[PDB]
């Protein structure tokens, strides 16, 4: 009954924040420090987070640089084709809420104006620790999702 | 039999595999190129004659080794000069 | 028939996105149509409402993987208006910090074109490299990329001590690295049938086209401007100007990786030449004073003040100041207007000249040719968009 | 208990490609300075799992194919006929024992085209479809070779049995007779395989937009099990091709010990030749088979038909 | 001066074109490509064990925000609003009174910190060590509004964090 | 107090290789097409 939907919950749980599959949108600088998670020093492939992902392969959409108006269409077409599990992290001030160029006439003000957004990863660019912090806290958001047990109590 | 048997189960198993991986998860709710013709007809002439030198481990156990060995390296040679009047009429380019 | 190149490669990738609509016939390329302005975020704009130091971040944010050179030619821009000069420590430092950002943006442009290429190991090696320069970034200004640390009148603080000998530490092993880079692609014959006779550009070409650095020299053209127009101490070092042969994509691979070896043999003689003294110009009415004497002197604390909401004023005038930077000729067109704030500060990005004749260089190549171009002209749409 | 057997053939092979991705991932790992998968499960030993449950609970893509017939059939043949070749490889004793059991895998192995171009053309997607004939291409160029080299290779062994190479190498390994042979059938079993520097297929679909997957997540990784259960198959092919291992009748477990060392070795080849190099371009793949392999195999393939007449060293036709 | 990178003749004397027909049939340079990732494959990786081991900082490093005390408890921050004037992003917002004791101190203290580009010129132009960039920089939040900071948060960040402030401070003032 | 910053250790830090070096390894192409020719031999013996 609640037992068995409390651990089904917590397997599907696991596997999924144990295996990310992220597409990195790499707009500007933030895609850099984002390389420097998959590179050796913290080597994020080691939490599971593989580092060639295909959008339609893909569980987690990293925003990593600034979201101009000319590139937004663009980057809700590859959320909208995600398949579902799918999750936003936000990296960067530019991505988070405009940044530097937030008065701009060409720069949408946080990318939270074209999809939802799960994690907000703060920092001009946050390092790549920040950046495998952001990871791992949603890592832990995914272990809370009680889907299942909301499913039985419909 | 055993091989018929073998065969059932390997695409039996596959037929199963793919139908409920393409069932069950859905209960979770939330300009013709001349060049690439060329290369499949080559292909196929290729292995046309491949299938004559099939029989050629069997063919050395002959008594009559001399035409044997005349005919598999006749046969052989008509292959290369295939393979270079291809070549000199450029039927192997890309650009 | 026509085609659109995808944004991105789908491994992480830092150099921006690009809309690649293309023209074919069979597997040639015959016209390539690049469709920026996808990071385009007005930055030239931007600057008309900041004060001098307000807009000196933004030049840490064009091409975003040679920081401290970007602020090296903003600043000197800004001195040349100014009529001052920074202190000698200053400019020695700048040159260091300014071949430290040369290593990190020529391990970027050749491991990023090897991974696009299909040879992903080498960016994982060459990548703990860039992360230990990294370290002396944040060592220096408390940040490992936008540093803010290069500025008119100097650099904002002393190294810390102990810094000088972990550079040493550092560039001590760096040429077997590079040895390493070298012995995956160097020889190899499929890295070689990859980059040779691709994207062979004419030295007159180059030039008409508005090429600078490598894209130049790859094509046997003879200039650098650290050779021929100086700046900071740049006379006081001795290097070479590695130099092409044929113009195309392996030269211009050869170009880049003798470039490594000689800026660790410029960083080697900044390492033993480096002066003592102040690091930014003793002349409080542009550089901040010392925290010291802001709290101790009145006129200190009033130029402190000063500086830090009105800015300082900078006489009339407009300069055209570039740069040697890793990724060819950088250069800002800043005008004054005798105010705080600059009137127009244009930005002549050396990879804006270079995608332009992305068209020009890729007639009669592949359509995967056209991936190795683009890598060899080591293009960041930071700086190409603006 | 035959039924047994089967079972005890196709469930170690799937979980041998399974914990084959842990393996390929912590050996590319290393070799670029990092680790690799160990955090899910120690030194990542649970990830596979992972990734597997993870696939098969995502949401399934919709599928705008054109032919629901030939979308279902791909990924069936193509697991159907990877599980297929293994039935007849002598480890040492086979499943099957065919009389005919090299010209069987030679047969197989040229249907695993179809569901390439089955794929492309359910995709429903011009781009996808040009994707299949370029792989489809690659595929059919390379069978040639590995075809000839074949051939020349069992005219030192005489049969067309799998069990008779083994007598075949009972003395010395086949790759000492036949080295440049060797060298061939081994670059050719990677571009058979699209395995890199020949993965063109994973290179040209990333630079095209619109060139996608076009299966969900379940039947997508139903093809990626076929593709490796392959690789691992045509490794353990090219032990016993060239590599042959003793076989002592009254300890046949020795045997499969040393044979599952070299093909662990092979298979681990194929990882370390994926982090070496760069990729291939497709004319440039097309003109070494067409303009180097071939020439040299049809060169090879005459000398192998005389050597063993000149040397008298003819083998046996049983 | 210069070189030149590729400019050599290769020798067609028949051992050095015996040479490269080897390399070609041989595919020796291929092998030694090999020989490198092999020896990459024994040496130990650069990777550390994060959370339980961290990438190295110093005391210079800026990373969130906070608001500091003299050692009585009182505020540094005199609302002077240089900080607000040099932010290069327009990040920080401030409004002021006499407090009821006559004190000058603000009654707004904002940073939108989706705003800032974490560059420390507000901690350059403070002219009282009032606002810093601390050492924390691991704090992603499931919100954008999570990242608006007040003059509460921004307290009670200095209030959580001013041993190792004051400590990174004693660290690099001489420098500054 | 005297005067302390970052400066270089007396005389000097100690040299930085920065030329190419990929060293010469294995055998010349007689020797090694001999090798592999050798090999051949005792196969086909
Ligand atoms: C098919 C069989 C599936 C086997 C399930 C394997 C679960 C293993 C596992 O959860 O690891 C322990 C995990 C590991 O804990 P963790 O994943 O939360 O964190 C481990 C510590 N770090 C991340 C810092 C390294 O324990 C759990 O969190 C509970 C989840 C249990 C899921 C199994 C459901 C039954
Ligand atoms: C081999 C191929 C087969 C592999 C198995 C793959 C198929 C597993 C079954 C998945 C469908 C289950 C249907 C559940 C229906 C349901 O309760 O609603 C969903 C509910 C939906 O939530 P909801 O009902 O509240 O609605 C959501 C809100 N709306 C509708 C508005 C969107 O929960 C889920 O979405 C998650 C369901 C996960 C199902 C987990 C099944 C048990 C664990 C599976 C382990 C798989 C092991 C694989 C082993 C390795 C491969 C062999
Ligand atoms: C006594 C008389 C006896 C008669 C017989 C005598 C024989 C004498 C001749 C012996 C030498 C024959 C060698 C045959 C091997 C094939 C050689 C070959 O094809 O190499 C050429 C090919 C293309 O090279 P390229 O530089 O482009 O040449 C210019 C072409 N226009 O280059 C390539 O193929 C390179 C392939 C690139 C991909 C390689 C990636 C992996 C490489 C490492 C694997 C090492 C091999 C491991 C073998 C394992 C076997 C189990
Ligand atoms: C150049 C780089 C290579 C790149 C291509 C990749 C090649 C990888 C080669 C992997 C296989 C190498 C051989 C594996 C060694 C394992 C040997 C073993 O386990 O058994 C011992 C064996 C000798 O015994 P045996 O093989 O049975 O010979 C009897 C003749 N029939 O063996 C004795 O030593
Ligand atoms: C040890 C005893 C012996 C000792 C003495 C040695 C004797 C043997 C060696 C001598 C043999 C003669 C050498 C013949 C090879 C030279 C042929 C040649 O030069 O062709 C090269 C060239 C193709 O090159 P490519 O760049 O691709 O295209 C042309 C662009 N210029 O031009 C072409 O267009 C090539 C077109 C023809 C290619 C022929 C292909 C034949 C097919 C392979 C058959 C191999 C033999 C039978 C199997
Ligand atoms: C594989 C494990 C790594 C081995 C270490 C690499 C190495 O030492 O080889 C380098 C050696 C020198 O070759 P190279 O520097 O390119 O100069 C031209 C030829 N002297 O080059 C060699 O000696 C490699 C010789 C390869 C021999 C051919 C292998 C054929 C495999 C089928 C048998
Ligand atoms: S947040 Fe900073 S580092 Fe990231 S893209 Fe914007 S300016 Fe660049
Ligand atoms: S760090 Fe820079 S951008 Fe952020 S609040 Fe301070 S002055 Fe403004
Ligand atoms: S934080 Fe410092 S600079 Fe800003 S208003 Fe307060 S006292 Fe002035």
């Amino acid at each position: 009954g609640e037992y068995v939907v409390a651990k089904l919950d917590d397997l599907i749980n696991w596997a999924r924040r144990s295996s990310l599959w992220p597409m990195t949108f790499g707009l500007a600088c933030c895609a850099v420090e984002m390389m420097h998670m998959a590179a050796p020093r913290y080597d994020m492939d080691r939490f599971g987070v593989v580092f060639r992902a295909s959008p339609r392969q893909s569980d987690v959409m990293i925003v990593a640089g600034t979201l101009t108006n000319k590139m937004a269409p663009a980057l809700r077409k590859v959320y909208d084709q995600m398949p579902e599990p799918r999750y936003v992290v936000s990296m960067g001030s530019c991505a988070n809420g405009g940044g530097y160029y937030h008065y701009s006439y060409s720069v949408v003000r946080g990318c939270d104006r074209i999809v939802p957004v799960d994690i907000y990863v703060p920092g001009c660019p946050p390092t790549a620790e920040a950046l495998l912090y952001g990871i791992l806290q949603l890592q832990k958001k995914i272990k809370r999702e009680k889907r299942l047990r909301i499913w039985y109590r419909r | 039999m055993n091989l018929m048997l073998a065969l059932l189960t390997n695409f039996t198993l596959a037929t199963l595999l793919v139908i409920i991986a393409f069932w069950l998860p859905q209960l979770n709710v939330y300009p013709f190129s001349m060049k690439f013709f060329l290369v499949a007809i080559t292909f196929l002439l290729f292995d046309l004659e491949i299938a004559l030198l099939l029989p050629l481990p069997w063919a050395s156990q002959t008594a009559n080794l001399n035409t044997m060995l005349t005919m598999a390296l006749f046969l052989i040679i008509l292959l290369a000069v295939s393979l270079a009047y291809e070549w000199t009429q450029k039927g192997l380019e890309w650009t | 028939s026509n085609l659109t190149l995808n944004f991105g490669p789908q491994h992480p990738a830092a150099h921006g996105v690009l809309r690649l609509v293309m023209e074919l016939s069979g597997e040639m390329v015959r016209k390539c149509d690049p469709h920026i302005g996808l990071l385009h975020r007005g930055t030239e704009k931007l600057i008309e409402y900041k004060t001098y130091l307000q807009a000196l971040p933004y030049f840490d944010r064009l091409d975003y993987v040679s920081m401290m050179c970007n602020e090296q030619a903003y600043s000197l821009a800004v001195e040349k208006l100014l009529n001052i000069r920074p202190p000698p420590r200053a400019q020695w430092i700048r040159v260091l910090f300014g071949e430290i950002t040369r290593l990190l943006n020529h391990i970027m442009a050749v491991t990023t074109h090897a991974l696009d290429i299909g040879a992903m190991t080498p960016f994982f090696w060459m990548f703990e490299e860039r992360e230990k320069m990294f370290e002396f970034y944040e060592r220096v200004s408390g940040a490992r990329m936008h540093a803010a640390y290069v500025r008119p009148g100097g650099v904002h603080q002393d190294l810390p001590l102990g810094l000088m000998d972990d550079i040493y530490e550092f560039s001590k092993n760096f040429s077997l690295r590079i040895d390493e880079l070298e012995e995956m692609l160097t020889n190899n014959r499929i890295w070689r049938n990859r980059t040779v006779d691709i994207g062979i550009v004419t030295a007159e070409d180059a030039l008409n086209y508005g090429f600078s650095g490598v894209m130049l020299r790859g094509s046997g053209i003879q200039w650098d401007l650290r050779k021929t127009q100086p700046y900071d101490v740049y006379d006081q070092v001795e290097f070479d100007v590695p130099i092409g042969s044929r113009g195309d994509c392996y030269d211009r691979y050869l170009c880049r990786v003798e470039e490594m070896r000689q800026s660790i043999r410029i960083i080697s003689q900044c390492l033993n030449k480096m002066p003592p003294g102040e690091i930014k110009v003793d002349d409080a009415k542009v550089s901040p004073p010392k925290r010291a004497e802001m709290k101790t002197s009145m006129e200190s604390l009033i130029h402190h003040f000063k500086l830090y909401t009105e800015g300082y004023q900078v006489p009339p005038g407009a300069t055209y100041t570039a740069i040697e930077a890793p990724k060819g000729e950088f250069g800002v067109y800043l005008v004054s207007d005798g105010s705080s704030r600059p009137y127009r500060c244009k930005i002549k990005a050396p990879g804006f000249a270079h995608l332009a004749g992305l068209d020009k260089m890729s007639k009669g190549h592949m359509l995967a040719d056209v991936v190795a171009i683009i890598g060899t002209q080591d293009i960041v749409f930071g700086e190409v968009d603006r | 208990m035959f039924m047994i057997n089967i079972l005890m053939l196709i469930i170690p092979i799937l979980l041998a490609v399974a914990f084959l991705t842990l393996v390929e991932r912590k050996v590319l790992g290393y070799m670029q300075l990092r680790k690799g998968p160990n955090v899910v499960g120690p030194y990542g030993l649970l990830q596979p799992i992972a990734d597997a449950i993870k696939l098969f609970i995502k949401e399934p893509l919709r599928p705008a194919t054109s032919s629901a017939s030939m979308f279902i059939l791909a990924p069936i043949m193509a697991l159907g006929l990877a599980l297929t070749m293994w039935i007849p490889l002598p480890m040492p004793y086979p499943l099957i024992n065919m009389n005919l059991g090299v010209l069987f895998m030679l047969a197989m192995s040229s249907l695993a085209v179809y569901s390439i171009l089955w794929s492309g053309w359910a995709s429903n997607s011009k781009y996808a479809l040009i994707g299949a004939l370029r792989a489809v291409a690659q595929t059919i160029s390379y069978e040639v070779t590995l075809a000839i080299i074949l051939l020349s290779v069992l005219l030192m062994s005489g049969s067309f049995t799998l069990s008779t190479l083994i007598t075949t190498q009972e003395q010395m390994w086949l790759i000492l007779p036949a080295w440049p042979l060797a060298m061939m059938w081994f670059i050719s079993t990677l571009a058979e395989t699209n395995r890199a520097p020949f993965d063109l297929t994973e290179g040209e679909s990333e630079l095209v937009s619109g060139f996608n997957v076009e299966y969900a997540a379940g039947p997508f990784a139903l093809f990626f099990m076929a593709e490796y259960a392959n690789i691992i198959m045509m490794n353990i092919f090219t032990a016993i091709l060239f590599l042959g291992t003793s076989h002592n009748p009254h300890m046949p477990e020795l045997y499969t010990i040393n044979f599952t060392i070299k093909s662990l070795l092979l298979t681990m080849s194929f990882l370390w030749i994926r982090a070496s190099y760069p990729r291939f371009r497709y004319d440039q793949l097309m003109h070494l088979l067409w303009k180097n392999f071939l020439p040299l195999t049809l060169a090879l393939c005459m000398w192998h038909v005389s050597l063993p007449i000149l040397t008298s060293g003819i083998p046996p036709q049983t | 001066t210069y070189k030149y990178v590729n400019l050599r003749e290769p020798s067609m004397d028949m051992k050095s074109v015996t040479d490269r027909a080897a390399q070609t049939l041989l595919w020796t340079e291929l092998i030694r490509g090999l020989g490198m990732t092999l020896s990459y494959l024994f040496r130990e990786p650069a990777t550390i064990n994060y959370p339980f081991e961290k990438g190295p900082l110093s005391p210079r490093f800026r990373g969130e925000h906070a608001l500091r005390r003299y050692p009585s408890g009182e505020e540094r921050c005199i609302a002077c609003k240089l900080c607000e004037a040099v932010c290069p992003a327009q990040a920080i917002t401030i409004e002021a009174e006499p407090r009821a004791d006559g004190s000058r101190r603000t009654t707004r203290y904002d940073i939108d910190m989706t705003k800032c580009i974490y560059c420390g010129f507000c901690q350059e132009a403070c002219p009282v060590d009032a606002i810093v960039e601390g050492p924390n920089f691991e704090f992603s939040t499931e919100t954008h509004e999570e990242l608006l900071y007040n003059k509460e948060k921004l307290l009670n960040n200095g209030d959580k964090w001013e041993a190792e402030i004051a400590a990174n401070i004693q660290a690099d003032y001489l420098y500054r | 107090s005297k005067v302390k910053q970052d400066m270089p250790p007396v005389g000097g830090y100690g040299p930085i290789d920065y030329k190419r070096n990929l060293p010469r390894r294995g055998l010349s192409g007689y020797s090694m097409f001999a090798v592999g020719i050798g090999a051949l031999l005792f196969g086909y013996w």
